[PDB]
RNA sequence: ACUCUGGUUUCUCUUCAGAUCGCAUAAAUCUUUCGCCUUUUACUAAAGAUUUCCGUGGAGAGGAACAACUCUGAGUCUUCCAAUUUUUUGAGGCCUUGCUUUGGCAAGGCUA
């Protein structure tokens, strides 16, 4: 019965995700689960040393997931 | 469920029927108080009659309009019944024949 | 489930799991005990009456309800 | 008809139809009868002979109750429709100056 | 019921749209429903519909639509929010189109109601039409679905045939009319709505799938919708949905998952509610008491189809998603609306509908209460909040930024919402919001801008109701005792009051004529009239049409005209207009407005007309959307042309006047182009004022139109008659009679019934909806519409022609007849005199 | 029997003004866009006051619902015909 | 998937009738106009006012029927959820200050 979070409204945007442990992380979202897994296009890291990650296509576990940022405009 | 039973066509044409025969159920009404033609003059004149016929017609129509625009409401009543105390005297006597 | 209909409308204090206090009237639950609190005043640690208003509260965070106060007028 | 009115081949002459079949009428005071939509399509079918195949009362247009109406106030009257007397005489006001 | 007024703080959770369509499409009956399901102690009768939202004794009586009523409610939606909605129910008679305006100039959207029998008709078409002027945002519901299955019996792929044939009908005329292609409509986008208001039915793709979603789980019901209408079919070995039909003989799949249960929902209680009813409603979940089984079909009907779809979330989340709240479709709002435009600070005010900006009200709407004495405005707040018992300054329809004189300072006592027959009172209204307004009744005539006072001194007013239709039909109104004419004098402010496009005009000969578009509206205006404004006795002269004055030949020779002081002399020459020009200026197509370059490019290049004579072009006719035009022609090489600019404008209120009313027919010159072959300006300013002038321009204007063959204009209805097939021929003759020209007869498709379109003279179209409908014996019905002026038969400068009296004039004679008679209901002289 | 009434609140709260607060201390003031089952909101024209005190501006907002603590919603929905 | 739920018919009576009492329709009296007119008794035809009559609904009361359990519904009525989103865990441990109600709290940094 697991309804998917609805983010059609958030695909192929620029958006920064928080992460779980204090984490942070910038990218392009491709897609989701009914879990808001999602897997990321052109992944920049983003840590809180300061010097910015890129990696590319990621894929990140919804339970870490704190919020969503849209950077670009929806 | 078919998408239609025996009982389709009739119940839809039972739809668009006149009045006594759209109802499932309904009250008893006298014989009295059943006019069968109520409807025939109600209509215009069929073509091709004589004279006689429609002013029988709007002499029908006339009657009609009559009692229905003095038609008043039925006054307030405390329901007191013939022949409901005439078995109540010791005069009158029940039977079937 | 009627241990908490008995509640509705009772001024209720809601301990949390960071160990806040949530001062509300329990107007509704849910499977999740998910809360709705109106007018629900937070309490910290000394203590005080953080106003908030219509608090729902997700049932992951809630630790403990209890009765403050009987149903408004 | 034994296959066509078989529902109401049993009862359709009877003095009170179904009196005492306590399914369709109340009791022996005959009254609150509750039917079924095969019979009535039935007794639909039989009667179609007596009841004006009228869909609507757009036939009714200028030849209903409202017009008889309308047409005894004005003092004139619908071709088909009734002839009634002035409803106030007004003889020296019917033809002005 | 507070979180009603709280929900108008929020601007994005209301929304004001209209329900607009034909006549008897069921917006009344829809209206009822919500009210119904809103509303738990509201429930129609068994036979009798609810009638509600209907609150005038006309409405009811004649069953026709007469005043838009407002109705303000709560509706959850699909999801579950509880969202604000106004409706104006409208009257969908086309003789009522102005009502329809008043509340379409306040409305965000547009749902419009479609017989799915009937089809589109003509005030269909017309209100698309003139919804796509205001640029409203368009939601189409076919209601009375139910009259597919109970009434036609067309088998679910003839349904669904029908129902797309309808839908791309629709589509083309909107796609006729708006060139914005984002008007597309499609049940699968959320445009498409379907609905029998009847039984209680209403659904659309999305509402259906969170039917069928609810019913098992797990189901997401928006993309389920998406693929829920069209050539798509249904596999079940896959469970998958294609292009193409796994099988043969397979059904598309809008029949297949919408068409096919509502068949067998509905046949199963007209059918066999004793005998197969039980299983199938238990089958549904539907579970109905042993008394409740015992209704008859229509009230056991929609108590199942009540049960079953439950809330009418389709109709709300139809409008939330393709209606804009008033907080974002503001903008076209004032874009279009506005006199000022966005551009000034009060429009971009106005655009962001900010509670906490300037107060701006714009009222369009009159509504009589029990005495009648006393109006009540209603309005949409554009701006900042109305308080009770607040002064607020009110404009008028004439107020500029200049004159004053218009406006009005007045107390607003206490104010409601209306939600049909009751209304709730409230101490203020936020901004986007429907309000009646009382205590602004005396200064406010038809449209009106309401402001406040002491602050926004440079506010505009809003542009004037702009109607579809050109009342033509004018009867004479007058007072049977004399001494009472005071009173039915008052009544006559009521109604010109109550009625938006009521035109209440005083001639010389002191005739109180009265414009009104066809035989129903001045009907219901002088029953308003008699029974509850004046109260007292009236009487009416035998119905005419207006009619207009034009020319059809070039003026012979160049008349002159000479101020009093023969200092200034004008000398004109008359000519008819292109044609569609005239049309072109009377639809806006071209604008006093626009600079010179642009419609001097437009004359030159759409109207093949010379360069310098399209720059010569100076006014045009009777207003600044007259059909007539007025052209100089003053050459530069013998006239000078900044001295003629400065009596130019005087020349222009000149012309206007004599545009306005005609030499022949006392008013209304239409499709007469002048130009000004000769211009004599006194030297010194005071020789040649506007007194001076203008007079002098009336009189040259009449000059040159008179000596040019004029014509008289009648109105041409355009009257379309749905009618049975074995009726056609009767109707042949019965336009034949009143010598009207057919144009069309189409069967309707899907339907057993033709449509006729013929083109009827308006003077000759008195009781010829009873006629007709009376002829065939209530099986052709009809509809008039004002369609164009034509030229009547016959020459008005004849006068060898006799009138006699009480006779019917043969062709020849009608346009003599036409303007002498008239001249007698003005009175006039008895032959226009060519010298003056 | 299947959906529970805080969902409802939730799913009225749409539209209006609402302040999220998150299980890492970040409280999100804004205008709730839309709501789920689960209580993911996506909100917009978000104010947010992290744990230092300090405030951002963050134009649309997409909350996973797991991680909230609580809503503050309107007390407008104290009327809303869920809690009747 | 349960315990109690208690019938419907019919004969009367007594009050109230709002509502098409009635998806039907009468008569009389009176008062206005009338048409005949010449005296009552019949009348002509419209309006207005009552009244009686053939009926009707509801309520209440008193019988019989006659049985009877039940119908029905108040409800617990009863035969399944540890893997991201709530209820089968990221939980626990270290450092500085403000006060210590010398138990320690609050904030931040951590480590896992």
């Amino acid at each position: 019965k697991a309804h998917p979070p609805e983010l059609k409204k958030f695909m192929d945007k620029k958006l920064s995700l928080k992460l779980n442990g204090g984490r942070h992380v910038q990218g392009i979202l491709r897609g989701f689960d009914p879990f808001m897994n999602l897997v990321i296009d052109e992944c920049v890291e983003m840590a809180t040393s300061g010097q910015q990650n890129n990696i590319g296509m990621v894929v990140i576990r919804g339970n870490s997931i704190i919020m969503l940022e849209a950077l670009e405009r929806v | 469920t078919p998408l239609y039973t025996d009982n389709t066509a009739n119940g839809i044409a039972l739809l668009w029927a006149p009045r006594p025969f759209n109802l499932r159920s309904g009250r008893t009404r006298r014989a009295l108080d059943i006019p069968l033609v109520k409807n025939w003059y109600r209509e215009h004149c069929p073509a091709g009659q004589p004279v006689k016929v429609r002013v029988s017609y709007q002499k029908l129509l006339k009657y009609y309009v009559l009692n229905a625009l003095k038609h008043r409401p039925p006054k307030a009543q405390k329901k007191r019944y013939l022949f409901r105390s005439f078995k109540a005297t010791k005069f009158f006597q029940s039977t079937k024949l | 489930s009627s241990k908490m209909l008995q509640h509705i409308d009772y001024r209720m204090r809601c301990i949390l799991q960071d160990g806040r206090i949530f001062i509300g009237t329990f107007k509704a639950f849910d499977k999740h005990m998910n809360l709705i609190l109106c007018d629900c005043d937070e309490f910290r640690k000394r203590e005080e009456k953080r106003v908030l208003g219509l608090v729902l509260l997700r049932g992951e965070n809630l630790v403990s309800m209890t009765v403050e106060g009987p149903p408004p007028k | 008809d034994p296959e066509e009115d078989a529902p109401v081949l049993d009862w359709f002459y009877d003095h009170q139809p179904l009196r005492d079949s306590r399914k369709y009428v109340n009791g022996s005071t005959y009254q609150r009868w509750q039917f079924t939509l095969p019979m009535m399509s039935t007794l639909y079918r039989l009667a179609n002979q007596l009841l004006t195949d009228l869909v609507d009362d757009n036939y009714f247009y200028l030849f209903d109750l409202k017009a008889f109406f309308t047409s005894k106030a004005l003092n004139m009257a619908i071709p088909g429709g009734p002839k009634f007397e002035p409803l106030v005489r007004d003889i020296n006001l019917q033809d002005e100056d | 019921m507070d979180f009603l007024a709280d929900l108008m703080d929020n601007s994005e959770l209301i929304r004001n749209v209209t329900l607009c369509g034909h006549l008897h499409h069921g917006k009344t009956c829809f209206v009822d429903c919500l009210i119904e399901q809103t509303h738990p102690e509201i429930r129609k009768r068994y036979d009798q519909d609810l009638c509600y939202t209907d609150i005038l004794f006309t409405e009811q009586e004649r069953g026709v639509g007469i005043k838009s009523t407002p109705v303000t409610v709560v509706l959850p939606d699909t999801k579950g929010k509880s969202y604000l909605f106004n409706i104006m129910d409208t009257p969908g008679h086309v003789n009522f189109s102005d009502e329809v305006t008043a509340g379409l100039r306040i409305s965000d959207g547009v749902v419009l109601f479609i017989d799915a029998a009937e089809g589109v008709m003509l005030n269909t078409e017309r209100l698309i039409k003139h919804a796509v002027q205001e640029r409203l945002a368009v939601t189409v519901c076919i209601n009375k679905i139910d009259r597919l299955i109970l009434e036609l019996k067309l088998p679910p792929t003839d349904a669904y045939y029908k129902l797309r044939h309808i839908v791309d009908e629709v589509n083309g005329l909107i796609s006729m009319y708006s060139t914005d292609e984002n008007l597309i409509l499609s049940p699968l986008l959320g445009n498409v709505c379907f609905s029998s208001s009847q039984y209680s039915i209403c659904f659309t793709l999305g509402s259906f799938a969170k039917i069928y979603a609810d019913t098992f789980g797990d189901i997401n019901y928006q993309e389920f919708a998406k693929r829920l209408w069209g050539d798509i079919y249904f596999n079940p070995k896959t469970r998958k949905f294609t292009k193409k039909a796994p099988t043969s003989s397979s059904q598309r799949s809008f029949v297949e998952f919408i068409l096919e249960p509502l068949y067998k929902i509905l046949a199963q209680v007209v059918g066999d509610v004793d005998t197969s009813l039980p299983r199938t409603l238990d089958e549904l979940g539907i579970h109905l008491t042993k008394e409740e089984l015992k209704l008859n079909i229509r009230p056991l009907l929609r108590l199942v189809c009540k049960k079953f779809f439950g809330e009418f979330t389709g109709f709300v989340d139809m409008c939330v998603q393709h209606i804009p709240s008033p907080k974002v479709g503001a903008k076209p709002k004032i874009e279009h609306t506005y006199t000022g435009g966005v551009d000034s600070d009060l429009g971009e005010a106005m655009s962001d509908c900010d509670p906490d900006g300037p107060l701006m009200c714009h009222t369009t709407k009159m509504y009589s209460t029990d005495d009648g004495v006393q109006f009540h405005a209603f309005g949409r707040v554009l701006s900042g909040t109305i308080h009770a018992g607040q002064p607020v300054k009110v404009l008028g329809e004439n107020y500029t930024l200049e004159d004053e004189e218009d406006s009005q300072i007045c107390t607003v006592g206490r104010l409601w919402i209306s939600v049909a027959r009751y209304h709730i009172e409230v101490n203020r209204v936020p901004a986007g919001n429907w309000v009646l307004i009382e205590g602004v009744d005396q200064p406010i005539v038809k449209t009106a801008t309401i402001t406040e006072p002491r602050g926004n001194e440079e506010a505009q007013i809003f542009r004037p109701l702009k109607f579809n239709t050109t009342s033509v039909i004018k009867i004479a109104v007058e007072p049977v005792n004399p001494s009472e004419l005071p009173k039915m004098l008052d009544g006559l402010r009521k109604v010109n009051k109550s009625y938006p496009s009521l035109t209440t005009k005083v001639e010389e000969s002191g005739e109180h004529v009265i414009l009104g578009t066809g035989e129903l509206y001045l009907d219901c205006v002088m029953h308003d009239l008699r029974k509850m404004y004046s109260e007292i006795d009236i009487k009416v002269a035998d119905p005419v049409v207006t009619f207009c004055e034009t020319v059809v030949e070039t003026s012979s020779l160049k008349c002159f005209a000479e101020t009093p002081n023969k200092k200034n002399k004008i000398t004109m020459i008359a000519e008819p207009l292109e044609k569609g020009l005239a049309e072109d200026i009377e639809n806006e197509v071209v604008q006093i407005t626009w600079n010179r370059k642009k419609l001097g490019e437009f004359f030159q290049t759409k109207y093949d007309w010379d360069l310098l004579a399209a720059r010569s072009i100076w006014a045009f006719g009777p207003d600044a959307t007259g059909p007539n035009i007025l052209v100089d022609d003053t050459l530069p090489s013998e006239v000078d042309k900044a001295l003629l600019g400065s009596v130019k404008d005087s020349i222009v209120q000149g012309f206007q006047w004599g545009t306005r009313e005609g030499p022949l027919c006392d008013e209304l010159i239409r499709n007469v182009k002048f130009k000004i072959l000769d211009a004599v300006v006194a030297q010194e300013p005071l020789h040649r004022g506007g007194g001076q002038i203008i007079p002098t321009a009336r009189r040259v204007v009449y000059s040159a139109f008179l000596m040019a063959t004029p014509r008289l204009m009648e109105p041409y209805y355009f009257v379309e008659v749905q009618a049975p097939a074995d009726c056609v021929s009767a109707v042949y003759t019965v336009l034949a009679r009143r010598r009207g020209h057919v144009t069309q007869d189409a069967p309707i498709p899907g339907s057993p019934l033709y449509t006729i379109k013929a083109f009827i003279p308006a003077i000759d179209s008195f009781g010829f909806e009873t006629d007709l409908r009376t002829h065939t014996q209530g099986q052709a019905f009809s509809l008039s519409v004002f369609h164009h002026w034509q030229i009547v038969p016959g020459d008005p400068l004849d006068k060898s022609i006799v009138i006699r009296p009480l006779e019917p004039q043969p062709a020849p004679h009608l346009a003599r007849e036409f303007m002498i008679k008239t001249r007698r209901r003005k009175g006039l002289s008895e032959d226009v005199s060519i010298s003056k | 029997m299947s959906i529970g009434v805080p969902i409802k609140v939730l799913h009225e709260a749409e539209g209006h003004i609402v302040t999220c607060e998150t299980n890492t201390g970040e409280v999100y003031r804004g205008k709730l866009i839309e709501a789920e089952d689960n209580m993911n909101c996506q909100m917009s024209n978000i104010t947010v006051t992290y744990r230092d005190g300090r405030v951002a501006q963050l134009e649309q907002v997409y909350i996973r619902g797991s991680k909230i603590r609580f809503l503050i919603l309107p007390d407008m929905l104290k009327n809303a015909p869920m809690l009747k």
